[PDB]
């Protein structure tokens, strides 16, 4: 009652702990940057579009934020 | 000549102004059998504020340009919304997905909202928004005679006159501009 | 090499392949017994909502996709028209279909098409084996390379775990291929009826509780060809707005007047009936010939029950007939697996016509109808499928005999009870844990179908892709079948999965949800009235012993 | 003109219904008084924003006439006095009880050439009878290699799939059959369906809608009729195998459409079939192909009884006439239980139609997949049939001798006629229009007009006395044949109240490829004697 034929992919935490990662100066940015690299991406409809259209949409969001922000100072 | 055992023949128009004929017993069952999905989302949650949000974003985006004066920024956002509303509500006839038998294939989305019932809350909201937008624009920014005249003649013949109960199920055919409409 | 490869069968000893298909129980403390709901009304369901901005974002995304979608086709078909010869007229013949009628499948479903249909080889047990493909162009054609990797499944319909390749059921089927053959004689009305068909008809009748039964060969065939036998242009049919397609095809063919009512409202129905009786027939104002009420035993999309105690009372004050469909509840619900008529305590003679199928639980394709005596006699001659269609084969029937007996407790002593408590326990355990972690789930606190809601459109394909790598299979739905705001993923439990697999499932779904920001709960879901966000270890340690109690479940 | 007159009542009656109208209009006046143009434009738009908001819901005009002048006392009286009808009428349930008490049941043996039957709830028992009612014509599913493929598939794949065609259900063995059928019949692809009876009603509505035109045969089977009813499109009819009528009908439709000046041309179809289910004669293909090419029509052929009986090998009607299926026929609907030897059904066509069918067909999207052993067994039979073609030659030889024996006779010329074709494997017999009159006194036209009027009036009871007498007489001939001699034959079983097209009771004899010439010759003589003995007296 303890044998099967499936291989278990280890959980995301487990892989790091085995390889020996327990540090934390620029170590608390790799993960914090990745967290910011999902909030912006997911909520916009980026998966359903095409490459050419997504290229224009990414450029559009960059320029709109830039013009809004630099005009704030000036 | 000979006539068929079962006849479902679409009929064109023979006059400039014509009305979609009332449906028969079989058409009534087809429409009533399945609840529609084009007109259901109007009553759902968060389907009223989204019009206020779109107006605000369009005003801010158009105001972002440096050389645009406040008069022409209001006229632009009034142009974009009135044109956009008219295209979505009163232009595309039928249904996008597959409805049984194509019974909903001669009426627009506005007359498809809430089972042709009139004077419902949703119709009260959608007819009260453009009137407020036109009033605030013309009071907030001073206009001359030419611009005030033009924007009025877009607002009226584009967002209010079609939605009136009188113009319901009415099709206008001009021998050159639009083809012979489908009356049945 | 551009085709789907024909996979070879893996080779192993006997014990190993008896654990791939049906896992054994861990401890005797993982069993729960259902109790009846006699004498208690059904409370109104409670629903949860996410914050405003999520709904606002969903509207913005669909508006953007729709605007972009129409623009692509107009520029294409009008200007570059030599790569779209399959959507334009060619030398006097109209095209097979039009652009508008197919604007959704081509333009909003094509990119997510890799998830929807998957080739598989092997028996669908608690581990399902899948072939591997690599996507080319943008899902235009697929290339297959010849490997197999097992995956845990939550999609296949084996509620009681009869889908086995080595056991009593498969022994009985193999013996039949010797005595009978795999060929059907023809229409049941002239030749092709054997004693095996008669025995199953009697066994189905005793099991469910009515007086007599009939047996067909397709669930779609059973319902589609049934309604025209006793309805005409002078009848009225009142049906719910969330019923299955097989029922609807029978009615539109019949031609009776159809009126529908909002789902879950037991008042608006009464206003509809009092109105329709007085008005009468159209254009003539004459009384209706008969009024029929259709409903469903359990709705798959929502996972909520039908208030049978109310419907039985209403069909008695106004003299209306009643029709009930129990496909997802015949063999796996109730205290002893008989259906909605048992869990609510209503007497079986109140309902007029019953229906069901064999695929979902007992493990074979077919269907049955049960009614009173004189009702069956007239329907046996007025029906068209009996005299024109084909008949069902023997091995499908032989298993259905050797499964309706195990659950009933005749051929096997203690396996039916040991297969109706496990599925009850698993559904109790998964539903409480997901509610405690912070997700939003629908249901009636016992339905095996557990839908989880995802609102943003891009979040659905990402969730599905991410977990096949994590080695788990799921299924999703979209706008053409569900409201614009609400999209969901659907879980199907089984009697084979154990406590450990649920733990293994819970860990992976916890991490995925945290990454995608999926836990958006409120105080209405819990019972105390305050939001909750618990740690994973506390959930796994406490939930298994608290899922048996009832007071913790909201509905 | 005097149009300004009515507008005055409106805007005065509007302001008096409004709780305050004099003040608000006065306030708007004084604030924007510079130019009248402005004050006009805003006094209007806001007010109809007010009046429309203050109005009340109004319902559309429906067919049912409203009764708003009824007090609650009446509505309680009307609802109480209502009296419904029974669910199914038990008035005449005993009259048709003989057709269900005569159904033979086989006891613990496969349906083969020699079986054992009992009738009427174990009351009577007959043993070692000669079967002539089976619907299988080749008997290749009973061989050893087919059985071994079945057992292995059962062990390794279980009994049945547990998922719809959409996701988990389609599997590797399924796709193998689709590739195999397409290669064998020379088509680009194919699609499998759960049941043959639900094939035509599920594919025809997919490609047909309102505004189309369909030209169908004078008499077709029931499933074709159901497909036409669900299509929701104009449907014409032309005489049974009359090319002049088909040409005249197609010429008229084309000329009318050209004169109409319509922007987009609609979809047109031609619906017929191969070996007819009720008549059992053959349809001419070359005329249909030449007519569809000149007049721009699509062709739809529903062959079920000719898949494995026609042609030098068994590829269907296309092989028999020496043509190709890629260009002759657009849509083909077939079945597997009649000849191949297992349940199911398939559709043949090019790639575009199959792709649209995977998503737009109700019976495929919303139903489960076929079991594994059915698919593997058929694939084995296809491989055996392609390897050798001896069974088809023998079946063709017996069918020709059977029809020749009953149609070259002379003493049955005044009682029965043969309405079949020499290539058909089933022989149908009816009664001459003169003999039927002498004992029952009615014709086909009188039956069709009576039933059509009965259906239109929507009466609750449908019962025809002379039609029942003919059915009882035919069943008497079948019973006599079986009691004295060990021969079992069947009669064409129909449900009259579901038919729209004219039809008459008949009697049919089947055949297959595992009999012998000596046995079939003696069965022919015994049936001949049975028909005479009952009729002559
Ligand atoms: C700032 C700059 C500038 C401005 C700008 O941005 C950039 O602004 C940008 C914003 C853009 C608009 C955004 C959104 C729309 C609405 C859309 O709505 C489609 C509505 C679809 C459904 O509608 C029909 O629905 C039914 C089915 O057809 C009809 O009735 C049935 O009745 C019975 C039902 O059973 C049966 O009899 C039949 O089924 C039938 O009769 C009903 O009458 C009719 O309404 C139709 O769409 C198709 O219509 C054509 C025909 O199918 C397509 O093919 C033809 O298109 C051209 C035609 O001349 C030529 O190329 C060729 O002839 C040929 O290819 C065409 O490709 C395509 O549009 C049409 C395009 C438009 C205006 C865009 C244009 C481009 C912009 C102006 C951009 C622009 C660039
Ligand atoms: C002189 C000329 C000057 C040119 C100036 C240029 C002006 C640009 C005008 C752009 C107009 C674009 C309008 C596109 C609308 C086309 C929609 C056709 C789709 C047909 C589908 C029929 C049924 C599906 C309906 C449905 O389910 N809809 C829903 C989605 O599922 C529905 O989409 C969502 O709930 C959101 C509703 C938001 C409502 C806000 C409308 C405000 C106006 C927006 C215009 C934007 C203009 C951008 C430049
Ligand atoms: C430049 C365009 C936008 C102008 C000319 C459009 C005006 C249209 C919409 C107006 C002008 C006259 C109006 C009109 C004329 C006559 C009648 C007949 C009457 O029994 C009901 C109202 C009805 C049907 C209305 C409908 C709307 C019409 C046709
Ligand atoms: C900006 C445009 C759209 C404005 C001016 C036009 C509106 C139309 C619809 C209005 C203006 C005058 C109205 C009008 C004039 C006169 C009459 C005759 C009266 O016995 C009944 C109402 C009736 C028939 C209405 C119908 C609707 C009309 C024609
Ligand atoms: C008055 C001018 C400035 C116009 C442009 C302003 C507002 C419009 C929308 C208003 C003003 C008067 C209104 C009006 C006048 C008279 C009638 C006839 C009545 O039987 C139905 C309503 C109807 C058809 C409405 C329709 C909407 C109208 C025409
Ligand atoms: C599953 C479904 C069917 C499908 O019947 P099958 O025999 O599985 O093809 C019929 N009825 C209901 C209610 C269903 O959910």
């Amino acid at each position: 009652q303890h044998k099967s034929s499936m291989v278990y992919i280890p959980t995301t935490k487990e892989a790091k702990r085995r390889n020996g990662k327990s540090e934390g100066i620029l170590n608390t940015i790799e993960e914090v940057v990745e967290k910011l690299y999902w909030t912006y991406y997911i909520h916009l409809p980026f998966y359903l579009m095409a490459s050419f259209d997504s290229f224009f949409l990414h450029v559009f969001f960059l320029t709109i934020f830039s013009l809004s922000f630099f005009g704030i100072l000036k | 000549t000979t006539e068929p055992v079962k006849d479902h023949r679409r009929r064109r128009a023979a006059a400039i102004i014509s009305h979609v004929e009332p449906e028969t017993f079989e058409d009534e069952n087809d429409q009533q059998l399945l609840p529609n999905m084009n007109a259901t989302w109007v009553d759902q949650r968060g389907a009223w504020i989204i019009h206020v949000v779109i107006i605000i974003l369009l005003k801010l985006f158009y105001n972002l340009f440096p050389g645009v004066t406040t008069e022409w920024s209001w006229t632009l956002t009034n142009m974009t919304y009135v044109i956009g509303s008219y295209v979505m509500f009163h232009l595309i006839k039928g249904t996008p997905f597959d409805f049984n038998g194509g019974a909903y294939d001669n009426l627009t989305m506005w007359e498809q909202i809430d089972d042709e019932t009139l004077y419902t809350p949703s119709r009260k909201f959608l007819i009260s928004v453009p009137i407020a937008l036109f009033l605030v624009s013309t009071h907030y920014a001073h206009y001359d005679l030419k611009l005030f005249s033009w924007n009025c003649f877009l607002t009226t013949f584009g967002a209010v006159v079609p939605k009136l109960p009188v113009t319901h199920r009415l099709r206008i055919s001009i021998p050159g501009i639009t083809g012979r409409a489908q009356i049945s | 090499y551009t085709r789907v490869p024909l996979c070879e069968p893996e080779e192993l000893p006997d014990d190993i392949q008896k654990e791939n298909e049906y896992g054994t129980l861990d401890s005797p403390g993982h069993l729960y017994q259902v109790k009846s709901r006699h004498g208690k009304p059904l409370p109104e369901p409670v629903v949860d909502t996410p914050p405003y901005y999520i709904s606002l974002l969903t509207y913005l995304n669909y508006l953007i996709l729709i605007i972009l979608g129409h623009v692509h086709d107009f520029l294409g078909m009008t200007f570059q028209k030599n790569k779209h010869l399959d959507l334009l007229e060619h030398d006097g013949l109209a095209p097979w279909f039009s652009n508008f009628e197919s604007f959704y499948v081509r333009r909003i479903k094509m990119r997510i098409d890799d998830c929807f249909s998957r080739p598989t080889t092997g028996v669908p047990g608690r581990f399902i084996r899948c072939i591997d493909r690599i996507s080319h162009n943008i899902n235009e054609y697929f290339t297959y390379s010849g490997a197999v990797y097992p995956c845990m499944n939550l999609s296949s319909y084996n509620y009681l775990g009869f889908a086995q390749s080595k056991g009593q059921c498969t022994d009985a089927a193999l013996e039949s291929v010797d005595k009978y053959s795999i060929q059907s004689g023809g229409p049941r009305a002239q030749i092709g009826t054997t004693d095996l068909h008669i025995k199953a008809e009697k066994l189905v009748a005793r099991f469910i509780g009515k007086e007599d039964a009939l047996v067909f060969s397709m669930g779609y065939g059973t319902n589609a060809n049934l309604f025209n036998a006793f309805l005409d242009k002078k009848c009225l049919v009142i049906s719910d707005e969330l019923n299955h397609t097989s029922i609807r095809t029978g009615v539109r063919l019949s031609g009776a007047a159809v009126r529908t009512f909002k789902h879950g409202d037991m008042v608006g129905l009464e206003k509809l009936i009092r109105e329709q009786i007085v008005l009468g027939q159209p254009k003539t104002n004459r009384p209706w010939k008969k009024i029929l009420i259709c409903a469903e035993g359990l709705f798959s999309m929502e996972g909520t029950l039908c208030n049978l105690p109310k419907l039985v009372e209403l069909k008695k004050k106004y003299k209306c007939y009643l029709f009930i469909d129990e496909a997802h509840s015949i063999g796996a619900m109730g205290p002893t697996g008989r259906g909605v008529c048992e869990i609510f305590g209503v007497d079986p003679k109140d309902v007029d016509i019953l229906m069901g199928t064999f695929t979902k639980s007992f493990g074979a394709a077919g269907g049955y109808i049960a009614a009173d005596q004189w009702i069956i006699d007239r329907l046996r001659l007025d029906l068209t499928t009996v005299s024109y269609s084909e008949s069902m084969p023997a091995p499908v029937l032989a298993q259905t005999i050797s499964s309706l007996q195990t659950i009933s407790g005749e051929i096997c002593p203690g396996q039916g009870t040991e297969r109706l408590q496990r599925i009850a326990f698993n559904s109790r355990y998964l539903r409480l844990a997901l509610q405690r972690l912070g997700f939003i789930v629908y249901g009636v606190a016992d339905s095996p179908v557990i839908p989880l809601l995802l609102y943003c459109p891009s979040k659905m394909p990402a969730f599905s892709r991410m977990m096949l790598q994590r080695r788990i299979a799921v299924v999703v739905v979209a706008y053409p079948a569900t409201p614009l705001i609400e999209s969901r993923v659907r879980f199907c439990m089984s009697a084979s999965l154990t406590k450990e697999d649920i733990d293994y499932l819970l860990r992976h779904v916890s991490e995925v949800g945290d990454k995608l920001n999926l836990k958006s709960n409120s105080g209405k879901s819990s019972y105390d009235g305050k939001r909750q966000r618990w740690d994973i270890e506390e959930v796994i340690r406490r939930t298994p012993e608290d899922c048996k109690d009832d007071k913790y479940f909201v509905n | 003109v005097t149009t300004s007159s009515y507008l005055w009542y409106y805007f005065n009656l509007v302001l008096t219904q409004i709780p305050g109208g004099q003040f608000i209009v006065s306030y708007i006046k004084k604030s924007h008084h510079d130019d009248p143009y402005r004050t006009t434009v805003e006094i209007g738009l806001i007010l109809y924003g007010i009046i429309y908001y203050l109005s009340k819901p109004q319902q559309k005009k429906s067919l049912q006439a409203q009764k708003p002048n009824l007090s609650p006392q009446e509505i309680d009286a009307l609802i109480e006095d209502w009296e419904p009808e029974p669910l199914v009428d038990p008035s005449a349930t005993d009259e048709q009880s003989w057709r269900v008490a005569k159904t033979p049941v086989t006891m613990e043996m496969p349906i083969q050439n020699h079986i054992t039957i009992t009738r009427n709830n174990l009351q009577e028992k007959y043993t070692n009878v000669f079967n002539l009612a089976s619907n299988n014509f080749l008997q290749l599913s009973a061989t050893e290699p087919v059985k071994e493929v079945v057992k292995t598939t059962i062990k390794n794949y279980g009994v049945g799939a547990c998922g719809p065609a959409g996701f988990y259900g389609n599997q590797d063995v399924h796709y193998t059959l689709e590739y195999d059928l397409a290669q064998f019949f020379g088509t680009q692809g194919s699609v499998l369906y759960g049941q043959d009876f639900c094939a035509a009603p599920s594919v025809l509505p997919a490609f047909t809608k309102r505004g189309d035109v369909i030209v169908a045969d004078d008499q077709v089977s029931l499933p074709v009729q159901n497909a036409l009813q669900l299509s929701r499109s104009t449907v014409y009819y032309f005489n049974h195998n009359d090319m002049n009528s088909l040409e005249c009908l197609l010429n008229e439709l084309t000329e009318q459409e050209k004169l109409e000046k319509l922007p987009a041309i609609p979809r047109k179809f031609i619906v017929t079939e191969g070996i007819f289910h009720n008549s059992g004669d053959l349809a001419p293909l070359p005329e249909l192909t030449k007519l569809k090419n000149k007049y721009k029509f699509r062709l739809f052929v529903d062959e079920t009884f000719s898949i494995g009986v026609l042609g030098a090998t068994g590829r269907g009607l296309s092989e028999h006439f020496n043509m190709d299926r890629a260009t002759a026929i657009d849509i083909t609907v077939g079945s597997m239980a009649t000849a191949l030897g297992s349940t199911g059904g398939f559709v043949l066509g090019d790639s575009v139609m199959c792709l649209h069918q995977r998503i737009g067909s109700n019976a495929y999207c919303f139903s489960a997949c076929l079991p594994a052993y059915t698919v593997t067994s058929v694939s084995k039979v296809l491989k055996l049939m392609d390897s050798n073609n001896d069974a088809v030659q023998t079946l063709q030889k017996l069918s020709k001798s059977l029809h020749d024996s009953f149609a070259s006779d002379d003493s049955l010329r005044s009682y029965v006629i043969v309405t079949s074709s020499p290539v058909s494997a089933v022989l149908h017999l009816q009664l001459t229009p003169a003999y039927r009159s002498r004992k029952f006194g009615y014709t086909c036209e009188q039956l069709f007009e009576t039933m059509s009027a009965l259906q239109k009036k929507s009466q609750t009871n449908k019962f025809i006395e002379p039609y029942e007498e003919e059915e009882k007489f035919l069943q008497s001939i079948v019973d006599h044949a079986l009691i004295n001699y060990n021969v079992l034959i069947t009669r064409n079983t129909i449900v009259l109240k579901q038919e729209t097209l004219p039809i008459v009771p008949s009697l049919k004899i089947c055949c297959n490829a595992a009999m012998s010439p000596e046995e079939l010759k003696n069965a022919c003589e015994s049936v001949k004697q049975s028909i005479l003995a009952c009729c002559q007296e």
